[PDB]
């Protein structure tokens, strides 16, 4: 609320809720200003999250329920922790939750975009996942 | 009959005006007006008490809405001048400022008095010849050193921490006990103006928290601004404040200070080590009980007469 | 904006426009207020845009000494300047009361609430700042 009061943050008041956002340029500024602290932040919140709720435990009843499915892979990828990204996404539990809370299109998009992010063996596996995901999307939703 | 002159001047204010959201303290407005007339054109000291942000000017604003009351007392106008806590050099700088205030058009020399004795003389001459029959109001009087230069048995209105200040000065004393408070519906009127809801449109929790706080306007104002932004959950700030309210934890506020200690420390620190501890030692008593004097002898290790005087 | 400015109805209020240097903050106001009759009856004595910027205490004092001069363009009063903030408050009040009543002083680039402390007097004030939320720290 203070950030908003200082023009540092924009607030879409969704009735009783407050969905906060930045404009495009407002994000671009810090994107350049911040360095390696960002990867540390990425790695930090991964451990911290797990110290509290597991990403698979993470039920749709939460507020941040879809948050972590929309962004955790992004965090690991940004962090360049391909070993953690592999461990996260190569999982039928992770897929199950993400597709029941968020949906399979974003997922597929990631398995594609992350082909240049992952390691050689990992890419070969991820390609199995790229074909795997074609199986579903029938029953999903 | 409020003259048209006042009807226009109130827009600027010679004195501070009433709030945007208020309840007229009907119990005090009429009685204060009736007590002000007891001067009958004779000298006296009228003192209003309270701290910054607790409605000290708010009281006066509604109480003195009657023009004819003071129409014949101060034809030359009423001026509200902030004084505050000043030391000797601050009183001197304030006296140099007061000289300038009486010559707004610079008709006399731009030079300032050099000492207190000279300032006394210059102010007297200007109030005698150019500004006779007018009221100078001293806002926030804290030190008797300042009052030493004003104790001259004249019609003086001032604001301070305690109405008892009238005892240190000479002349007929008039004070306000402020025996009035706002109730439920009055607090609901305050709310209605803040959120523009009818009191009937307000949730049950808004009525419940009034039953808990008994409708105090200082609490209603804060909570309204808090729940303006925060989802309307009275429970949040209610149970929170029961833990150690926002008088304990300073928050953003329109009030000059969010801690009581800020203003209070002026009167507490201006004391002596033994009775400064005694002041703080009073908190061991389970409120809210009216206790006779004897009970504090053991606590202070003081003799009955010693306890009585300190109290 | 024209329709919202008329909501003052001759009563006090705080109008705040927000943005940063070079992002069209003055550009917005320039087109929005092209209607004269809107403010014709609000400020007959004129509108003055005065740059304030980020000032510390001594900067506010120097700015107050400058403001005193601004109200006496023809040097009809003493060339001497106020010595402190309390005096400056008084001098400005007298000149705005008697010589420049019914006019608008616009404070460009407000950054610090220390400055606003000397202006929060429930008057018709237009100012520019980083965030429109500034109106919450003042009354009216
Ligand atoms: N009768 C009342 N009805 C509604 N609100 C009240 C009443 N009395 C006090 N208040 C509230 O208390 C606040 C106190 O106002 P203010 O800040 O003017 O107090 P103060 O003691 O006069 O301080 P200062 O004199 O420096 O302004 C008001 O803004 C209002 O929120
Ligand atoms: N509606 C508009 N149409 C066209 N150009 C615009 C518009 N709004 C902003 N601009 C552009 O943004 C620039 C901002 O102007 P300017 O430098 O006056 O902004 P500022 O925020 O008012 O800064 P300052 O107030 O110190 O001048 C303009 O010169 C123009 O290039």
């Amino acid at each position: 609320q203070e950030f908003v009061n200082k023009s540092l943050l924009f607030c879409d008041r969704n009735g009783k809720s407050f969905r906060y956002y930045l404009h495009d340029l407002q994000v671009d500024f810090l994107t350049e200003k911040n360095c390696s602290q960002l990867q540390d932040l990425h790695k930090k919140i991964i451990t911290q999250f797990q110290r509290y709720h597991q990403p698979h435990t993470l039920s749709p009843d939460q507020e941040d329920c879809m948050y972590w499915y929309n962004f955790l892979a992004y965090h690991m990828a940004s962090a360049k922790m391909h070993k953690e990204l592999c461990a996260l996404m190569f999982s039928l539990d992770w897929i199950k939750a993400k597709t029941e809370l968020v949906g399979p299109a974003h997922l597929i998009h990631e398995f594609v975009e992350y082909r240049h992010i992952l390691d050689e063996k990992d890419c070969a596996v991820s390609e199995n996942f790229q074909e795997f995901l074609s199986l579903n999307g029938h029953l999903l939703g | 009959g409020i003259t048209s002159y006042v009807r226009t001047v109130l827009c600027e204010g010679g004195v501070p005006q009433r709030p945007v959201v208020f309840v007229t303290r009907k119990k005090l407005v009429n009685a204060i007006q009736q007590k002000l007339s007891k001067l009958k054109g004779e000298p006296g000291w009228v003192t209003i008490h309270g701290m910054a942000g607790c409605g000290k000017s708010v009281l006066a604003a509604e109480a003195v809405r009657d023009h004819s009351l003071l129409e014949g007392c101060f034809p030359g106008g009423v001026h509200w001048v902030s004084v505050g806590k000043q030391d000797k050099s601050g009183l001197l700088m304030k006296l140099q400022n007061l000289c300038t205030r009486l010559d707004q058009d610079e008709s006399f020399s731009q030079r300032l008095p050099l000492n207190i004795e000279e300032a006394k003389d210059r102010l007297r001459i200007l109030m005698l010849r150019k500004h006779p029959r007018s009221l100078l109001i001293l806002d926030d009087v804290w030190d008797s050193w300042v009052l030493k230069a004003f104790d001259s048995q004249c019609q003086i209105l001032l604001t301070t921490r305690d109405k008892s200040v009238t005892d240190s000065v000479m002349g007929p004393k008039y004070v306000v006990p402020v025996e009035s408070s706002l109730g439920k519906e009055k607090g609901l009127e305050i709310l209605s103006l803040f959120v523009n809801m009818k009191k009937a449109d307000l949730p049950e929790q808004a009525h419940s928290i009034i039953k808990e706080c008994k409708g105090s306007p200082l609490v209603v104002s804060l909570i309204g601004a808090l729940l303006r932004d925060f989802p309307n959950r009275w429970e949040y700030y209610l149970k929170q404040l029961q833990n150690k309210q926002f008088k304990r934890i300073r928050k953003s506020s329109s009030y000059d200070y969010e801690a009581l200690d800020e203003a209070m420390s002026i009167s507490v620190e201006m004391l002596r080590e033994d009775i400064k501890d005694y002041y703080t030692d009073l908190s061991i008593l389970q409120k809210d009980v009216k206790v006779p004097t004897k009970v504090l002898c053991i606590l202070w290790d003081m003799e009955t007469e010693e306890v009585e005087d300190i109290l």
